[PDB]
């Protein structure tokens, strides 16, 4: 059951932007006293990891020897180190991050100072399975796109109603005072034609993934929650 | 014992036309005997129900459709747009027919015919059957024409009688 | 040669496919030199790129009596497939059936040309992470960003229209039709109302049909922009 709770928590969490020494990644981490689950990506490949208390203790002992800590304390310290970075960036961290892309696997090394002493950890993230990758990226993105299309349709209907009201005002023996405040009739086809050639090239640039985390996270979280509730 | 004679043009010898005679008892499904002749030599073969069923199973389609295709090809029942190519290896006496479709062809069927020691007998039989059917058709046409003439005369007479009676 | 197939597959839209009470999303690009196919079920993605030699080798074994060159076979397959993918409720003379053995999907299509049978099987293995990402993830993120920009533009237009209506209201007269009164547009209130009311139905991907029917032109435009 603990693994199931870890998976559900990882699914609930939103994407965050991580700036390594040279590159950038999109990461989602869920840490509990029983272990943790991590999912990283760079818009080309997705790596996933999930570890339990025993693995955490073994890795802590083998990496940073001379430290005798229970797995729960190590997990809590890892959460304290990671969560602030994911919530906000460009703030005092003092936690170096590095990545090594070994054959068909990734190693994410995190270094920090725990009360003025070294503290090292490594995430051994293997290639994520298609099922998990799909459930975490593809279906939520399609749901978000459909929701945004519905929002656009609703806004278009509202604009049509406002245009009808303006037409009624004009036809009711009216005379606009400020000619500058004159909105032209709204046409869906014309607006789409203008947009696709004026703003799509600059509005469809994902880049390194920063816009995705900065703009479409609330919708992503809502879609993921709805999918979880459905099934 | 239905019979059908058709003229085909083998790809090997397109400068001459061969005659294919197909004879079946009740229906093409049960089986049929085919004979390919050119006025000098004849090759006779037979196809049974088992062979047709095996060919249909190999080509993986219903027996009815295969029988319809065989009727359209061998019996010269082709539609407005239907090209069939007949190949015949005389050295091996292997006669197959295929359906041409744009740039692809389907090996519709194949048989192994055997030479007959007396092509003259089969040629004479074919010519005699053709003459007999021609004579029968001519007699039937003459009888039908006589009946039509009699019916027309009677109709004209009755029309005149009705014309008189309507005014009476 | 090979690169042209990949570019064509990338520049193609998703189509809905029905088979044995099941649904799939298919992208196919067929040329005389081969074809490329990508099939997804919203859980896994399979890909298949095929050249002329293997086309002939597979066709001669599937249709023993068929004597065709690879180009003619590919042209016939394209003519058979494109009408079905383009739209449904048409004279579909082809039957599709998908099966999984271990990790690869076998998609068998059976039809009749000139009344004679015609079979073709796609043996599509699981798509590589790079192909899946390039074909689904990045285009979807671009589409979401474009739709958000469209929503922002719509909000600005609504604000301008509301300003004009307020100009009339403050200095003007009253509408002859009182039923046409519209409330001021607030972005936060509208977003809250949408999220709590229509998000559950709006975000219902279902079996992939709404994705194909609603937004495909945007997907094609985003993919084309990514190519350039």
């Amino acid at each position: 059951p603990v693994m199931e709770e870890l998976e559900q928590g990882l699914l609930m969490q939103p994407w965050a932007w991580l700036q390594l020494a040279e590159n950038s990644l999109l990461a989602k981490v869920f840490i509990t006293k029983q272990g943790y689950a991590l999912l990283v990506s760079d818009l080309q490949q997705v790596w996933h990891e999930q570890v339990d208390t025993s693995v955490v203790s073994q890795r802590a002992k083998e990496l940073n020897k001379r430290l005798t800590a229970p797995p729960a304390a190590f997990l809590c310290h890892l959460d304290n180190l990671l969560r602030p970075l994911l919530k906000d960036a460009a703030h005092p961290s003092e936690a170096t991050f590095s990545c090594d892309c070994v054959a068909d696997a990734l190693i994410l090394r995190v270094r920090s100072e725990l009360s003025g002493l070294p503290f090292y950890w490594n995430f051994h993230c293997m290639l994520a399975s298609p099922s998990l990758v799909s459930q975490h990226l593809i279906r939520p993105l399609m749901g978000m796109s459909l929701a945004l299309q519905c929002q656009v349709r609703e806004l278009a209907t509202l604009l049509h109603m406002k245009d009808l009201e303006i037409q009624d005002y004009q036809e009711s023996g009216a005379t606009l005072i400020r000619d500058r405040l004159k909105t032209e009739p709204f046409e869906e086809n014309s607006f789409l034609e203008q947009f696709m050639i004026e703003k799509l090239p600059e509005a469809c640039s994902i880049g390194d993934g920063k816009p995705f985390v900065m703009n479409l996270q609330d919708l992503y979280m809502a879609v993921t929650t709805q999918e979880v509730q459905v099934g | 014992m239905e019979r059908k004679i058709s003229r085909i043009h083998l790809v090997s010898e397109p400068s001459i036309t061969h005659f294919l005679q197909v004879s079946w008892e009740k229906t093409l499904e049960s089986g049929f005997v085919i004979t390919l002749t050119d006025g000098h030599s004849a090759w006779t073969g037979t196809v049974s129900e088992s062979e047709i069923s095996q060919e249909a199973d190999d080509m993986a389609m219903e027996k009815g459709k295969y029988v319809g295709e065989l009727r359209k090809a061998l019996l010269s029942g082709a539609g407005p747009a239907d090209v069939y190519t007949f190949n015949f290896s005389k050295e091996s006496c292997y006669f197959f027919f295929e359906k041409n479709l744009k740039d692809v062809s389907f090996r519709l069927g194949s048989f192994n015919l055997e030479k007959v020691e007396n092509p003259a007998e089969v040629i004479r039989e074919l010519i005699c059957y053709c003459l007999d059917t021609i004579a029968e058709n001519q007699a039937k046409n003459e009888h039908l024409q006589k009946e039509n003439e009699r019916l027309l005369r009677d109709w004209n007479d009755v029309q005149g009688r009705f014309e008189k009676c309507v005014s009476a």
